[PDB]
RNA sequence: AGCCAGGAUGUUGGCUUAGAAGCAGCCAUCAUUUAAAGAAAGCGUAAUAGCUCACUGGUCGAGUCGGCCUGCGCGGAAGAU
């Protein structure tokens, strides 16, 4: 989980979800793309 | 094939060997093993193939020679002729091997006082004749005179494109035999000269003052200042963090003073700490290559009143010696090249 | 195979004589090459290795640390035998029954070492 | 058909069977035998040429026995002695190293036509002339 | 993909060949492979050249578009992917029966040997070709 | 958008290096059958092999895809009685 200030796609499987008013993304393939907005 | 035929021989069984070691299976288990047999073998093959042939050369020379009722001499002296054009083949391509950068060359006066000065501008001109020889650039650097004869030691610096992969055997002890100038009767004198060639190197200095691995402590300074010196950080203490020198300064009332003058003198101290221990370790060098000057731990000989060089590393005699002290020691050097380079081939386990 | 030499050299004798005994005793037989002399006890598992260190510093009084000497599958062998020990002679070494033995390196770099010679090269003693 | 089990497709020039690291390692680890190609991989080749590089595969099944069949030799090869060189480009664009006439293209074409696919020969030298182009040959007229 | 510009090219060149070709077949392969469809097409060109269009542009307004002259019973082909295959010379070649024997080549998959209805045929195999 | 299938033929590319075979880097980047298929966008080997994607054929039955000008909101946002 990268805890950033900027979250973008980086592959293509990667998705933008907002989960409860918070902004993260979630692929899976890579664990390690998987970040949240903060 | 004076020598380097036993080498060469040997050099074929390890090809051989190796043939045999890249077939099983188990080797090929492991990867640094077999890449550094498959990164040696190439030399080994093409040196091996042009030895067999040579050999079978040879053996063809052999034969024939113990013939009668026939006329010989054409095919044996075409024989020779094809046997000598592969050696001079086989020499020329496996001689040569990188390292091809400028030399330093210093050149000093041992055993024999007065007359080693004589025989250390002698030599000094023989290695500039041949540098010129070349379209090499030779320009002195330091020089101390001999009294009577030429330089008690003289420094150059020989510039040009491959110096060093040929001047690099020069170095060790000389050894000369001789009736002197400096004599009143007729004497013959043995004398030796010390001779060190080095490469020339960059030295390019690092700021090693990165502000990311330094440990800026700030605190209360210690002495007479009143009340202000009390309650003020005003002093500094700098530790660098892989070299381990600390150094602090309260010597002004600014701490901005303070700051700036501690990092310039850790700067000169991680500085010298570098220019001394390169210079420990060029002396001890130079030390260990120039040897020391006593007629007896030579690498090489020369006597006038036989006119005759010898190089006691391959035991190679020659009767040229007006040749070679004109500057034309190209015949010194390539076999000391060609033999070191079979030994390197075989210092491979 | 390993190496043996001991922290104080001025032990040799009694490292030879417990050496020696302990190979009279079962199966650690030792070799000594024909150059620069250094011990090499040859086991059948590893565990001999320690139980030869242990006893030879429990009954005798030297250490005797090891070494890793790459060697493996040493074989045992008028004129004929000679011309051979003198042509190959790096690798052959005497037994603590002062027979002897071709030490070589890998058995790849074995068979080439009888592929030349009309030499049996058996090993188990008789 | 078979596809690959425990083989590979590659070999040496074929004129010498030369147990050598380029061929040695490259069945090595696939078991069989290697010397045991000389009297099934050099008789064959003794037809054509010694030497010259020319491709097969070294289909294996699992019982160790090994069954190989060859082919034409690639253009990358096939177009240096007619093209009169050994070595080959690598600046291509920059300079070229050779020069070929559309007069030998197709005379290699049914060499190598065996199972070069194409409409007919002349638009098989398209191909032909295009490694060619690649490979620093300038096309002579 | 094709704008509406090339689909005329599409019907234009192939409605040219059902006016002057002969019996013709269909096939559903869809698990063929290249180096198989390679030995299709140029074994059957083989025998006289590039007078196979044996193009697979079968969609149901694609396809259906170069029929209203001839195979008109044809024109029901439209479902899943199929592939024509004519010929000029040779009236009711082995075309539509030389796919039989590639039927037991690893193209079990062959549409039902059905080909085109000129004399009116049905879902059976013309294997004639008098020599 | 999903879902089935193909995703190939002479580059074991000279250049380079022990091997660089689509995929370390240096140069070109044509051509065959095509319905489409890169002289290769990514993964994976010492090198191969192997897995995807570019593109295409079939099913389903109709809306779908990014930008520009603008109003208000969300994150980025941690302190001491
Ligand atoms: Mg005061
Ligand atoms: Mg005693
Ligand atoms: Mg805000
Ligand atoms: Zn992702």
């Amino acid at each position: 989980m990268k805890v950033r200030a900027s979250v973008k796609k980086l592959c293509r499987n990667c998705k933008i979800v907002k989960r409860d008013g918070v902004i993260r993304v979630i692929c899976s393939a890579e664990p390690k793309h998987k970040q949240r907005q903060g | 094939k004076p020598s380097i035929v036993a080498k060469l021989e040997a050099l074929h069984e390890r090809h051989e060997e190796v043939q045999a070691l890249l077939g099983d299976a188990q080797t090929i288990a492991d990867q640094e093993r077999f890449r550094a047999l498959s990164r040696e073998y190439a030399q080994l093959s093409d040196v091996s193939r042009c030895f067999t042939d040579w050999q079978q050369v040879q053996e063809d020379i052999e034969t024939a020679q113990m013939m009668l009722d026939d006329p010989e001499m054409r095919e044996m002296a075409q024989d020779e002729l094809r046997e000598a054009k592969e050696k001079s083949e086989q020499l020329e391509q496996q001689l040569q091997v990188d390292d091809e950068r400028n030399a330093f060359l210093e050149v000093r006066a041992g055993t024999g006082g007065d007359e080693a000065a004589l025989f250390a501008g002698d030599l000094f001109r023989m290695y500039s004749r041949y540098a010129e020889a070349r379209r090499w650039r030779v320009e002195i650097m330091s020089a101390s005179e001999g009294e009577h004869g030429g330089y008690k030691e003289i420094i150059a610096k020989i510039s040009g494109d491959g110096v060093y992969g040929r001047l690099k055997f020069e170095s060790g002890g000389h050894r000369v035999q001789r009736v002197p100038a400096t004599e009143s009767q007729g004497r013959i004198h043995t004398s030796a000269c010390t001779v060190a060639v080095m490469p020339e190197l960059p030295d390019a200095e690092l700021p090693d003052i990165n502000p990311a691995d330094l440990r800026i402590d700030t605190f209360r300074s210690s002495g007479a200042g009143g009340q202000h010196v009390n309650t003020t950080d005003s002093a500094i203490r700098i530790t660098h963090l892989p070299t381990g020198i600390v150094v602090e300064c309260q010597d002004e009332r600014s701490q901005h003073k303070n700051k700036a003058k501690a990092l310039s003198v850790l700067g000169a101290r991680i500085h010298a700490a570098e220019m001394a221990k390169r210079q420990q370790a060029e002396a001890s060098t130079r030390r260990n290559l120039l040897g020391s000057g006593d007629r007896s731990d030579r690498n090489r000989t020369y006597n006038f009143p036989q006119g005759r060089v010898t190089d006691h590393r391959i035991n190679l005699t020659l009767y040229r010696l007006d040749e070679v002290m004109e500057g034309k020691l190209d015949m010194l050097i390539e076999p000391i090249i060609q033999e070191h380079q079979a030994d390197q081939l075989a210092a491979l386990s | 195979f390993r190496r043996i030499r001991l922290k104080d050299p001025l032990k040799q004798k009694q490292l030879l004589k417990g050496l020696v005994q302990l190979s009279e005793e079962g199966a650690v037989q030792v070799f000594r090459p024909i150059s620069n002399n250094d011990l090499i006890v040859g086991a059948v598992g590893v565990l001999q290795f320690d139980v030869v260190v242990a006893r030879l510093k429990s009954e005798y009084n030297v250490e005797a640390v090891y070494e890793s000497v790459n060697v493996a599958t040493a074989r045992w062998v008028a004129k004929k035998f000679e011309e051979f020990k003198r042509k190959n002679e790096s690798q052959l070494a005497l037994d603590g029954g002062d027979n002897l033995a071709y030490i070589a390196t890998s058995m790849v770099n074995l068979r080439l070492a009888q592929e030349r010679y009309p030499d049996v090269q058996f090993h188990q003693t008789r | 058909a078979k596809k690959v089990q425990a083989y590979v497709k590659l070999q040496v020039a074929a004129g010498m069977a030369n147990p050598s690291p380029p061929v040695g390692p490259a069945l090595g680890q696939q078991g069989v035998n290697i010397m045991e190609f000389c009297k099934a991989f050099n008789a064959k080749t003794d037809s054509i040429e010694k030497g010259l590089p020319i491709p097969v595969v070294i289909t294996v099944y699992a019982d160790r026995s090994f069954t190989f069949v060859t082919k034409t030799p690639p253009a990358a090869v096939l177009l240096k002695k007619a093209a009169g060189i050994k070595s080959g480009s690598g600046k291509p664009n920059k300079d070229k190293v050779g020069k070929i006439s559309r007069a030998q293209l197709q005379e290699i074409a049914q060499t190598k036509a065996a199972d070069m696919t194409g409409a007919d020969i002349e638009a098989m030298t398209r191909s032909i002339e295009g490694t060619a182009r690649s490979m620093g040959l300038v096309v002579e007229d | 993909m094709a704008l509406n510009l090339q689909d005329k090219q599409a019907i234009v060149a192939e409605v040219s060949e059902v006016a002057k070709g002969a019996l013709s077949a269909v096939v559903a392969d869809s698990r063929g492979v290249t180096v198989d469809k390679m030995t299709e097409l140029r074994k059957a060109g083989r025998e006289a050249g590039v007078y196979m269009r044996v193009v697979r542009n079968t969609l149901l307004r694609r396809a259906v578009e170069g029929t209203p002259f001839e195979c008109l019973k044809d024109a029901f082909v439209g479902p899943t992917l199929i592939a024509y295959s004519m010929e000029h010379p040779g009236a009711a070649a082995r075309l539509f029966k030389e796919f039989a024997k590639a039927n037991a080549k690893f193209e079990v998959k062959a549409a039902a040997f059905e080909g085109e209805l000129i004399p009116a045929s049905q879902i059976d195999r013309l294997a004639t070709l008098p020599t």
